[PDB]
């Protein structure tokens, strides 16, 4: 891996079950605070934390839990909205799940002494992804092991039906496009898809095999980060297919990208999730160093904070957060 | 795709917007195999596609209205056409103004469909064969209105015109020439006595004057065919004064330099002529180390008129493919129309401006390469008198400058009109 | 499934009344030679589902999982698998 | 009557089958006369099997040496489609000479192997190592094994008595393979090369390969010595041999004490003579049995082949003469009725006509009694069929498989990219080669540096450099539309195999074919590119011949029932037919169909929608017109069923 201006955890947030899935507000999804929604095995908490950084009167950090359901088969993807509002007015929050019983859960509620849970028809093999494609909400993309992404909405009717070389691994949604949805392939043929018509507008081809993530950078439409091999590429589009930045990340193979939800230069990836202690990796734009790592245990989770240039880690039991000195 | 031309003067788009004939010739399946074309002087356009001889007219300002294609019947008997097959009949002796620019469409079988014109498609001839053989690779026209088959196997079918719309197909008179024997004779036979074996046809030219010349792997004989027989002048060779012309212009200053000049192994493909002489395309390589490189020399005859002389030039041609048989049409030579002030030779992935003279009504100089296309070039040469280049995917493309076509001020544009004979409503 | 690994079994059976352990110990330490330590524990928590009359490695699964358990915190859960 | 059909499936090879080669770049000087020029022999291809033991279990079993002559040097290669050979490749740069089509031959002594090399006028021998000189290992059956010479001081050798000056009174005309090489009872040696003014031109030569004092003769009818006189002076009658007299092949049997070298003119009219024994034999004419036609053998041509066959299993002389004139073109076989006093009589065993075309080369197998023929046509295409002779009175000609000249097709699509299925389509082994991409990407990519074959992510940036290239060099705008996106890469796409294609074609000129006695392995030799043809099973061979020749083939031998028979055979058709369509769409859909859960129904209507895009011709009339001639598919299904048997552990 790679040890440059390393630190171990800042804020630590103990829960109880075991955490693998730790995602923040993808736009428009709440104005008051850090919202997060994290479900362990068999009991799902939706979380709102302030930290001393972005505040004044936090002791470290201060988390509230606004409501704590138990689900039955865990759940292994959730997708959000990128215009709801949970705090700042109405409270409103319509979100899916991805469980065990390979059949989509959606649960809405609106603060209100109410919460109705639907159940959608989606794959019938393991549902491994999926997210809103929609910057309104009303259509929810998911990809699992079929070769085939049907567009489901809020009902449960099939919209549309994307052809895939390999089972899906990841989707991503743009929230300032319009209706621009990628899916991770295996062979690497990113499709840029436009839900507008859903039809295939431009197709990508990674060299990089073998592929693994990718996503938009949340200020610029044209910056395309992604994960693949051992370093991490930065492709513009529609200029140029071919890897425009390519830059090393850690000593073995990473696991998946995400791009910072606050600026348009600063990253974080992470290589093997474990062995010999995760060491997340914070990166700048043309750096081939780390511009920050973070020590946990093991690595399970990764997202960025839209307000400050912050970092999440679950492990065992815990919650490592982490901010980034740009 | 892509395109990477070399700009020399004015280049400009020859058609409007993008002509039709690279998607024609792209579902036709035409261009898609090694093409060799010819472009003949007032935009007519020939095509040698196996046995599908396709001749079509281009011009100024054309994109969707200029795509009629017209084929020409030809049966099945491996024909092994390259330049000389479809060759125009300005070599005749027969001067006027019609029998001076017509189409060749010969059968390798042993009869000879002349055609009468041009201007004026759907004619032919009649005229059987009676004693020959057959696979007859490059014609070649003599005065009186007749012609010369030669094949690959040393066998020269003549043309005997009985009239004005029946003729014969007859044996070479006194036999025929070269080794190999092929077919009946009568007579002598044969005409190179060499210690050898064979002796593989390159091509065979007449030029005006009673002058005729088989250039072969062998010798060179000039005979003074009077449409009923023939006879020697004198066997001289050319490859000989060739090969330190070669040596002087491919290689340089070595050790063996007196061995690579007395060496260098040639092999002649094509030839034709026109008014400032003769242009020769044969490979040159040397008897060195092995393997051999084979060399592309451009021979080029300095003269006036159409006969030979001394005057020669001798180039390199880059990109050289591969070598094969008597009729490879990678690297063909085509002529305009025997009359041009600067002739093109194409090869595979370049364009080369063979100069004859100062340029008063076509623009010389146009040496082109191609770095970016793979795909071989179909034709070269001067459409209407301009140069005019076919590139795949683009079109055809004009190369003028200070020569165009300007208004006549008085009595000049009523003498214009008047031996033009233009009328109107 | 798989006759290959179905004669690594069987070279291995004889000493135990139920193959599924032996196999859950196989593949085991070729997870630990690999490498993973999160995946080592999970695969030897998943291990704990069928028992054989081979005690040893019943009691090193139980060692691991009061490892595991002191490791991570859980005293009852140690007190219950120590009292198993 | 024979029924038996021998189809042969092309495979590519050359860089598809590598090999472990190693040129030793040394040019042989010539001692002897020269001709300085002389006509480029290119494109020739000639072949020689080994045969010293009966046994199959030894190293020197199906080999076979093979020689590419192009204009003035020799590639001589040794290829093995089972025993690697190490050290298997020289090249021979003769000086003013070119090696004639069939003119090396190989002496394997007890000393040193000596080489013989028949170029225009200058004769070449080496001197290969040997044991009990540099043990040279043949014994028993291994992986690799040691072939011609060893390092590179024993691959030049120009030796006074090596080197022969070759005559030619009047002269040669090696249009084919017709120069032979064989020992007479005597001891001494007779090199037979085609003359011309007809005859053949015999040279007899001291025992061995050396260089001595040597002896021309001409076979032309009667007296070498009047006969080589004679041919200087112009004659073109029977009495007199000249142009008209000259085969394109030959072939000689060694016969008695009298080597009898059979010559076919071109009058149609075979005859025998000896090189110091020549006397008047039998003139013995084709018309005497082939149908009155005395016009074409009076106006003559070319193209006059004869070939000869002593097969062994059942004691009898077969004789093919291949007549082709630019008005009548047959085979017509014989037999051969001897008497056993110097005179031989033809029997007409069979004629299958055929069409008008250039014949290179050709042969007959009388094992199963079927004449195949490969005619290379000089419009950049070239075909070959085979036809029983003992089967039908006329011929149909079965055609193998050829593809010189692959043609793709195109797919708009709906929802889909064409521009990876014609990727995969391109990047598949199954025609063109890696050289070709490799050019078409160095080239399409403005002159770029080398372009490598190793890594796959060097190859996928570099074929995404050239893609979008290409979309730059064509357009700006293609992020606003799904169709003319497609478009721009199915153009692209068509610009990329054009590139490839103009590679392809110049290196997919098949020269000949090379078959080896015992164990059946045809090698097709073309423009420096080797290829296999593999034969291929009953049902196979059923399915690659159309159903337009299986229905004139006889029913009786492939179902039991005529009505099935001419049921699987129209189903043979039908799929034949449909086959002419691949691209990678359909597949695309069809695993997508599979993978997701739904019905077979399902992924049948998915190719099928996807063909119906793909396709630019109409082909459904065809397939119901054909479809509509069932009436008992019981044999039909029963042929199916007992062929399919391939995932069913039966053993």
């Amino acid at each position: 891996m790679k040890q440059d201006s390393a630190s171990n955890a800042t804020y630590t947030v103990d829960c109880e079950d075991y955490v693998h899935v730790v995602e923040f507000n993808p736009f428009d999804s709440g104005e008051a605070g850090s919202l997060l929604a994290y479900g362990g095995i068999s009991y799902v908490v939706i979380a709102s934390c302030r930290f001393q950084e972005e505040d004044s009167t936090v002791e470290g950090i201060e988390f509230k839990t606004l409501k704590t359901f138990h689900h039955g088969e865990r759940v292994v993807a959730i997708a959000w909205s990128p215009e709801t509002r949970c705090d700042a007015l109405l409270p409103l929050l319509r979100f899916a799940t991805a469980a065990g019983d390979k059949k989509i859960r959606i649960f809405t509620s609106d603060f209100q002494d109410k919460n109705e849970y639907k159940v959608i028809e989606g794959h019938s093999g393991y549902i491994n992804d999926l997210v809103f494609c929609s910057p309104e909400g009303t259509d929810i993309a998911s990809v699992g092991d079929d070769h085939t992404c049907r567009i489901w909405d809020l009902d449960g009717k099939q919209i549309a039906m994307f052809i895939l070389r390999s089972p899906g691994m990841s989707v991503a949604w743009h929230p300032e496009g319009a209706f621009k949805l990628m899916v991770a392939e295996k062979t690497g043929t990113i499709r840029f898809y436009d839900l507008t018509t859903h039809q295939a507008i431009l197709s990508l081809e990674s060299v990089q095999v073998p592929l693994m993530s990718a996503d938009w950078c949340v200020r610029n439409t044209l910056r395309i980060g992604a994960v693949a091999g051992n370093d991490w590429i930065i492709w513009e589009m529609p200029r140029s297919s071919y890897p425009q930045d390519n830059k090393p990340a850690h000593a073995d193979r990473a696991r998946m990208f995400r791009w910072s939800k606050c600026n348009e230069n600063v990253f974080a990836t992470t290589g093997y999730p474990g062995k010999m202690k995760s060491q997340i990796a914070i990166h700048h734009l043309a750096h081939p160093q780390p511009i920050l790592i973070g020590t946990a245990p093991v690595g399970s989770g990764l997202s960025w904070h839209r307000r400050l240039p912050l970092c999440v880690v679950g492990g065992y039991r815990k919650l490592f957060f982490w901010l980034t000195e740009m | 795709p892509a395109a990477s031309e070399t700009v020399n003067y004015n280049v400009q788009l020859f058609g409007s917007s993008l002509p039709v004939k690279v998607m024609e010739a792209l579902s036709n399946a035409s261009a898609d195999e090694p093409m060799a074309a010819c472009i003949h002087e007032g935009g007519w356009a020939w095509l040698a596609c196996n046995d599908r001889l396709i001749i079509w007219k281009i011009s100024h300002s054309s994109s969707a209205k200029l795509m009629v294609c017209k084929e020409l019947p030809l049966p099945l008997s491996d024909s092994e056409w390259s330049a000389d097959l479809v060759d125009i009949c300005a070599q005749t002796g027969d001067p006027a103004a019609a029998q001076s620019v017509a189409l060749m469409a010969a059968t390798p079988e042993g009869s000879s469909r002349y055609w009468p014109n041009i201007l004026h498609e759907g004619t032919y001839i009649e005229s059987y064969t009676e004693f020959g053989s057959s696979l007859c690779a490059f014609v070649t026209a003599v005065k009186g209105n007749s012609f010369i088959l030669s094949s690959e196997k040393n066998q020269l079918v003549r043309l005997t015109p009985d009239a004005s719309g029946k003729m014969n197909q007859r044996v070479l008179p006194q036999g025929q020439g070269m080794l190999s024997g092929i077919g009946r004779r009568v007579s002598t036979l044969f005409g190179i006595l060499s210690p050898a074996v064979e002796s593989t046809l390159c091509s065979v030219l007449w030029d005006k004057g009673d002058c005729f010349y088989t250039l072969t792997d062998s010798s060179i004989n000039k005979w003074d065919l009077d449409d009923t027989s023939e006879s020697q002048v004198l066997n001289w060779d050319m490859s000989r004064v060739l090969r330190e012309y070669i040596s002087d212009a491919i290689w340089g200053s070595e050790s063996d330099y007196d061995d690579i000049k007395a060496g260098i192994n040639i092999n002649y493909l094509s030839l034709n002529q026109n008014c400032d002489g003769l242009v020769i395309l044969s490979a040159a390589w040397h008897p060195g180390d092995n393997p051999c490189q084979i060399y592309y020399t451009l021979v080029t005859v300095k003269d006036e008129g159409y006969n030979i002389s001394d005057e020669i030039t001798v180039e390199v041609t880059q990109f050289n493919p591969v070598f094969q048989a008597r009729g490879m049409q990678l690297c063909q030579l085509v002529v305009p129309n025997f009359s041009s002030q600067a002739c093109y030779l194409y090869t595979q992935e370049m364009i080369f401006a063979c100069s004859t003279g100062t340029g008063r009504s076509t623009l010389p100089q146009e040496k082109i390469p191609f770095e970016a296309q793979g795909d071989n070039i179909v034709g070269a040469g001067s459409c209407e008198g301009w140069p005019v280049f076919f590139i795949r995917k683009s079109g055809m493309l004009t190369v003028v400058a200070r020569e165009t076509a300007s208004v006549l001020p008085e009595h000049m544009e009523e003498s214009l009109s008047s031996v033009s004979k233009s009328s109107r409503q | 499934r798989e006759d290959f690994l179905e004669k690594l079994i069987r070279v291995e059976e004889g000493e135990s009344v139920s193959p599924r352990l032996q196999y859950y110990n196989r593949v085991l330490r070729l997870l630990e030679d690999v490498g993973l330590p999160e995946l080592v524990i999970q695969l030897a928590t998943i291990a704990i589902s069928e028992a054989s009359d081979d005690w040893r490695s019943q009691a090193a699964l139980r060692t691991r999982i009061f490892k595991h358990h002191l490791d991570m915190g859980h005293n009852s859960q140690a007190y219950d698998a120590l009292t198993q | 009557s024979v029924n038996l059909e021998r189809s042969y499936m092309e495979l590519i090879g050359a860089e598809r089958e590598t090999s472990r080669r190693n040129f030793r770049d040394l040019s042989l000087r010539p001692d002897v006369s020269l001709v300085i020029g002389g006509p480029k022999y290119s494109d020739c291809a000639g072949g020689y099997c080994y045969n010293e033991s009966g046994s199959l279990l030894s190293a020197t079993r199906n080999r076979f040496i093979h020689w590419t002559s192009y204009a003035d040097t020799l590639e001589l290669v040794e290829l093995s489609l089972d025993i690697n050979l190490l050290n298997n490749a020289v090249r021979l740069k003769i000086l003013n000479c070119s090696i004639l089509p069939g003119g090396v031959h190989i002496c394997e002594t007890q000393n040193n192997i000596i080489v013989l090399i028949l170029t225009n006028q200058t004769v070449h021998r080496l001197i290969l190592p040997h044991p009990s000189r540099m043990y040279r290992s043949e014994i028993i059956s291994d992986s690799h094994i040691q072939s011609i010479f060893t390092d590179i001081g024993k691959t030049n050798f120009h030796d006074p008595n090596n080197t022969y000056v070759i005559p030619a009174i009047p002269g040669r005309a090696p249009n084919s393979t017709a120069s032979t090489a064989w020992l007479s009872s005597d001891g001494e040696a007779l090199f037979a090369l085609p003359s011309v003014s007809g005859g053949i031109l015999v040279i007899k030569m001291p025992p061995r390969d050396m260089e001595g004092l040597v002896t021309i003769a001409e076979l032309k009818q009667s007296s070498v010595m009047q006969r080589l006189l004679t041919g200087w002076m112009p004659s073109s009658i029977r009495g007199d041999p000249g142009p008209a007299h000259l085969p394109v092949s030959l072939a000689v049997h060694t016969l008695d004490h009298d080597s009898y070298l059979f010559a076919l003119c071109q009058d149609h009219k075979l005859r025998m003579w000896s090189y110091k024994d020549q006397m008047c034999l039998m003139v013995a004419d084709m018309l005497e049995y082939v149908p009155v036609s005395k016009d074409i053998r009076q106006t003559a041509g070319t193209g006059h082949k004869l070939r000869l066959a002593y097969s062994d299993t059942l004691e009898i002389l077969y004789l093919g003469v291949y007549l082709h004139t630019p008005r009548q073109g047959q085979f017509c076989v014989f037999q051969l009725v001897c008497t056993e006093s110097n005179r031989y009589s033809l029997e007409h065993t069979s004629s299958i006509f055929t069409n008008q075309e250039t014949l290179i080369d050709f042969t007959f197998t009388l094992s199963s009694m079927n004449i195949w023929a490969l005619w290379l046509d000089d419009d950049n295409q070239t075909v070959m069929k085979h036809i029983n002779f003992e089967r039908n009175q006329a011929g149909h000609w079965n055609p193998v498989f050829v593809n010189p000249l692959p043609d793709d097709d195109l797919a708009i699509g709906d929802e889909q990219e064409p521009q990876e299925a014609y990727l995969e389509c391109l990047f598949a082994p199954g025609r063109f080669t890696i050289a070709a991409l490799q050019k078409a990407i160095q080239i399409l990519r403005k002159g770029s540096g080398r372009v490598l074959d190793l890594s796959w992510e060097e190859l996928k940036k570099e074929v995404t450099l050239t893609v979008e290239k290409e979309i730059q060099n064509a357009v700006v705008d293609y992020d606003v539309s799904q169709e003319e996106f497609r478009q721009i890469n199915i153009e692209n796409w068509c610009k990329f195999y054009t590139c490839c294609l103009q590679y392809q074609e110049t290196l997919s000129r098949p020269l000949a074919l090379v078959v080896h006695p015992n164990t059946n392995m045809v090698c097709l030799l073309r423009k420096g590119f080797l290829s296999f043809l593999a034969p291929c099973s009953s049902v196979e061979h059923l399915y690659l011949v159309p159903g337009e020749h299986l229905l004139t083939v006889d029913e009786s031998v492939i179902c039991d029932d005529v009505d099935g028979a001419s049921d699987i055979v129209s189903l043979i058709q039908c799929l034949h037919m449909i086959a002419d369509y691949i691209t990678e769409d359909m597949a695309y859909q069809m695993e997508s169909a599979c993978c997701h859960p739904q019905s077979p129904e399902r992924v049948a209507e998915q190719i099928l929608e996807d063909l119906i895009a793909n396709d630019i011709d109409n082909i459904m009339e065809n397939i119901q017109n054909k479809l509509q001639d069932i009436r008992n598919p019981i044999q039909a299904i029963s042929f199916l069923l007992q062929n399919m048997d391939y995932e069913t552990n039966m053993d």
